């Protein structure tokens, strides 16, 4: 129905005013998108480059 | 008369 | 898997361990086929709500 | 003499919030 | 328009340079007192319907949070 | 869909530095000039 | 009655131009009536009235106000400007009379 | 020997509007926010100029256009942002030069009052048009509910679909027309600005405390030019605070998808300053009706000057009036989370009530205010 569950906060490496990201979980989740997400979703506004 | 007056203490304000 | 290591240990807080035999009580509740489009569904958001809360509140400890 | 110290200040600390989460951290395993 | 703006008489006034006082003379210890008095002056025709629209928000809120509740 | 996040996390960093440096002077620049009005004591004598 | 009084004096305290050391006349609007209200006015208390504007914003620009033992009480609170305005106000009305017919 | 700040043909106007003019010296930080607006105009144009110089903006790959600004060309996410939260502190600063100017009786000026009444018109075209531009998903179904909404008036509503519009979905030249004047309707903003500048260098500038300010007056130069550097130092470092760490918060994701027109939208609202807006044509159960209310509030914003019967000017010395007057603050206040808020129960009737409260305070509840006020006073 409109019944909906609100997500709570995970405290993320990118959470905080100056925290950057972790570029080695971006690669990770690189080819966890490559070798599975792929299949069906797309990524048509990013380049390799 | 204009000698009648004179200037306040800046004190407070004055280094 | 440590979010399940999570979730079996913290389980065992009072309020969704309160929501989760309110979810068991509706369980049996529903059982009876009262022919009804009555479900078990927002006390099920809430034991959910409350484990994710305590997942968000220690999840990413034990991760790399 | 002040601007090239207050752009490597601000680097400085902006690797010292964020070690070893940059690029430049982890060009040595992945080169 | 210096000079033809208005027609004042008897009036002196007296003031000293910025270089021979101090740019914040006593700022905290006669700051303080008159930022409260500003505030005891105006917080009672400011906050009361801010406070009523707060009670207002969350009663809204409430009612949405308690829209059905599984309604028997 | 933010490949920009560390770039303008830096820029911020650069933003909250500069900031902290220009505006305690513009500040005092604005209270220096403005004390000689704080400073005025006004009298008035009729006849 | 003497309720309607004390709640007019309250009003009249709360209304905070007696914190600035105005009267209540010197808060009117400038007008056009209130204008040659001003004109028509003896030199003293148009010389008062200019001191009092003055000092007014003198006091706003700090963001202060007058002590308590220097506040207009409400007994010299006198209407100086009230005949002049209302003269003002019936010549005003008595030629708009005449323009009407 | 002469002057040259005084003989000179060029630097005389530079130095009547800019130096030596006679200001108030009681004016508070809220002025301030006026010349706030004018930089605020400034630079939304000057991000505005780089949202066109080096961009190709398409009338079906205008999300690939943005996408692309904001990814494959350099520092362009920064001049998108800008120029979003830059129409944003837009208009935070002009409901709170507005709000001056309804709090201390600054509405006695009348062409001015007027001609700011236009300007107000004029920018909440321009970021309604600028909000249809990058062609979103619900910026589409905005565009979509809003022309159904103008389309109903004869020979000016469906002659004007048909002119700003192709087709009523999508053809080779749609949103061209909606780019060429939001490009040019700021230029006529400005115009208007130096008209605002003109009859208020006409009339003069007015104090807080509403009195005849001649008595003492200041040159505008250092006081209030140092003031006015300060308040821009302090608004473009909440200006790039807003853009450069917080970007989405005052926006909203649901403009972040591409357009589809088979996809309905599950929640739909216009962006926060328009909301309160939208929550008067959620009040009237009638489209022409809602047209009309919005038309009829901005109208009774200009129309404020004539329901002034009191005789005190500024509000400091208005006690009740200042009651009524933080009571309709927050009243627009709650009109604005009403219409954020969806259609359903009870944010109907909460809609209703804070329609007609906003209609009663404005309309007759201040004036027999102020009416009260003169009466416990001894002046009538
Ligand atoms: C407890 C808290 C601290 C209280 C305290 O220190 O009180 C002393 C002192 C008491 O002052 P006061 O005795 O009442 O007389 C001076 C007046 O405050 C009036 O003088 P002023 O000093 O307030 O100056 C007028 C006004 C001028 O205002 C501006 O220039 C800003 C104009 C508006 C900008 C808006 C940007 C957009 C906002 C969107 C929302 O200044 C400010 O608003 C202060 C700006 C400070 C910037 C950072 C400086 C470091 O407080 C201040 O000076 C307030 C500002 C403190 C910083
Ligand atoms: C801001 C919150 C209130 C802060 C406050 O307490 O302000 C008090 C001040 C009035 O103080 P004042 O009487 O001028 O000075 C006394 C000195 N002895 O109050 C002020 O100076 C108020 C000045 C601003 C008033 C407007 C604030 C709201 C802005 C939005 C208005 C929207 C109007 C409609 C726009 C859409 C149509
Ligand atoms: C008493 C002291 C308390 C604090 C203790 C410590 C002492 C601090 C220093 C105090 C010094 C003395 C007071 C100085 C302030 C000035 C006087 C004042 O504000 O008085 C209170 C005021 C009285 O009213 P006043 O305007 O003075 O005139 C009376 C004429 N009948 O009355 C008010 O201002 C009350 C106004 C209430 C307004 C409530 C509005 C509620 C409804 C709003 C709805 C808005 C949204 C609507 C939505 C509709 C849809 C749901
Ligand atoms: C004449 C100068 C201006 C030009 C050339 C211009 C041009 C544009 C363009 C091309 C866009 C689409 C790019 C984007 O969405 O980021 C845009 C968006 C927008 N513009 Fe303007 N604009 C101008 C002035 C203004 C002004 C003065 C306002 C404020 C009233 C404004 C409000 C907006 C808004 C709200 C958006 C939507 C931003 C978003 O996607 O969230 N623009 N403008
Ligand atoms: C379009 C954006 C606007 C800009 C850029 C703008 C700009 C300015 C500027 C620079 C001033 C002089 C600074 C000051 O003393 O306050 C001013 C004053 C003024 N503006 Fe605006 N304005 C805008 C919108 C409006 C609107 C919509 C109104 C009407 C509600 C308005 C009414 C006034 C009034 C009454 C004053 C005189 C202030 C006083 O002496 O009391 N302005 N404006």
């Amino acid at each position: 129905s409109d019944l909906e569950l609100h997500p709570p906060s995970y405290p993320w490496s990118h959470r905080g005013l100056l925290s950057s990201l972790d570029h080695t979980s971006i690669r990770r989740g690189f080819q966890v998108y490559k070798q599975v997400c792929s299949s069906c979703h797309s990524m048509d506004y990013v380049a390799y480059r | 008369s204009h000698t009648d007056v004179k200037v306040p203490d800046f004190s407070d304000y004055r280094r | 898997d440590p979010l399940t290591t999570v979730r079996e240990h913290c389980e065992q807080l009072e309020k969704c361990v309160k929501a989760r035999e309110r979810l068991e009580l509706c369980d049996n509740r529903v059982s009876s086929r009262s022919q009804t489009e009555e479900d078990c569904t927002e006390e099920l958001f809430d034991f959910l709500h409350a484990r994710d809360h305590c997942v968000a509140h220690k999840l990413f400890k034990n991760l790399k | 003499f002040f601007e090239r110290a207050f752009d490597q200040g601000a680097d400085a600390i902006y690797e010292h919030i964020n070690e070893g989460k940059l690029w430049k951290h982890i060009k040595h395993k992945y080169e | 328009e210096f000079g033809n703006l208005a027609r004042i008489r008897h009036v002196i006034s007296y003031s000293l340079s910025p270089f021979e006082q101090r740019a914040f003379p006593s700022y905290f210890s006669k700051g303080i007192p008159n930022v409260l008095r500003r505030t005891r002056e105006r917080i009672l025709r400011v906050a009361p319907p801010f406070v009523v629209v707060y009670l207002i928000y969350t009663w809204g809120n409430q009612e949405f949070e308690q829209s059905k509740r599984k309604n028997p | 869909s933010e490949p920009e996040h560390d770039h303008r996390k830096r820029m911020g960093l650069k933003m909250l530095l500069m900031m902290g440096l220009l505006l305690p002077l513009t500040y005092a620049m604005k209270r220096h000039k403005w004390s000689v009005l704080k400073s005025r004591k006004l009298a008035y004598r009729p006849p | 009655s003497k309720w309607l009084d004390g709640f007019r004096k309250w009003y009249y305290n709360a209304a905070g131009f007696n914190k600035l050391g105005l009267m209540r006349d010197d808060t009117l609007h400038e007008t056009e009536d209130v204008k040659e209200a001003i004109r028509r006015l003896p030199e003293d208390l148009y010389n008062d009235r200019m001191f009092r504007i003055k000092r007014a914003l003198d006091l706003t620009m700090r963001h202060q106000i007058l002590p308590k033992d220097q506040w207009t009480k409400y007994e010299e609170d006198k209407f100086y400007l009230e005949p002049y305005l209302k003269e003002v106000i019936r010549e005003r009305k008595e030629r708009e009379e005449w323009a009407k017919k | 020997m002469t002057n040259m700040r005084k003989t000179h043909p060029l630097f005389k106007i530079i130095n009547h509007s800019f130096i030596d003019l006679p200001a108030p010296s009681n004016i508070s930080s809220w002025w301030n926010f006026g010349s706030l607006l004018g930089v605020c105009l400034m630079v939304q144009i000057i991000t505005g100029l780089f949202l066109a110089m080096h961009y190709t903006s398409d009338t079906m790959t205008a999300f690939s256009s943005v996408t692309h600004i904001c990814r494959d060309v350099n520092y362009g996410w920064l001049i998108r942002y800008m120029h979003a939260n830059g129409a944003s502190m837009f208009f935070i600063c002009l409901f709170l030069h507005v709000g001056r100017g309804l709090y201390y009786g600054s509405y006695t000026f009348m062409e001015t009052w007027n001609i700011g009444v236009l300007l107000l018109f004029a920018v909440m075209a321009t970021a309604f048009m600028g909000y249809v531009l990058p062609w979103g998903q619900m910026s589409f179904w905005g565009a979509t509910v809003i022309t159904n909404l103008l389309s109903a008036i004869p020979y000016i509503g469906t002659t004007l679909v048909e002119w700003i519009w192709g087709g009523f979905s999508v053809d080779k030249a749609t949103l061209t027309r909606f780019f060429a004047f939001h490009f040019i309707l700021p230029f006529i903003i400005a115009a208007l600005a130096i008209v605002h500048l003109l009859f208020l260098h006409e009339t003069g500038s007015n104090n807080p405390t509403g009195l005849n300010s001649d008595a003492d007056k200041i040159p505008f130069h250092p006081y209030y030019t140092i003031k006015d550097i300060l308040g821009i130092l302090i608004m473009f470092l909440i200006l790039m605070t807003l853009v450069l760490f917080f970007p989405d918060m005052l926006g909203d994701p649901d403009n972040y998808m591409p357009a589809n027109p088979l996809n309905t939208p599950p929640h739909i609202k216009p962006e926060w300053y328009f909301l309160f807006a939208y929550a008067i044509l959620r009040s009237i159960p009638n489209k022409l009706g809602g047209v009309l209310a919005l038309i009829l509030s901005i109208l009774i914003l200009a129309l404020m000057p004539f329901l002034h019967t009191s005789k005190q000017r500024s509000l400091m010395f208005r006690p009740i009036t200042q009651i009524l007057y933080w009571i309709l603050v927050a009243n627009l206040l709650i009109l604005t989370w009403i219409g954020g808020q969806p259609v359903e129960h009870p944010f109907i009737i909460i809609g209703q009530l804070a329609s007609i409260s906003y209609f009663s305070i404005i309309l007759i509840l201040m004036p027999i205010s102020g009416i009260i006020e003169d009466k416990m006073l001894k002046l009538y």
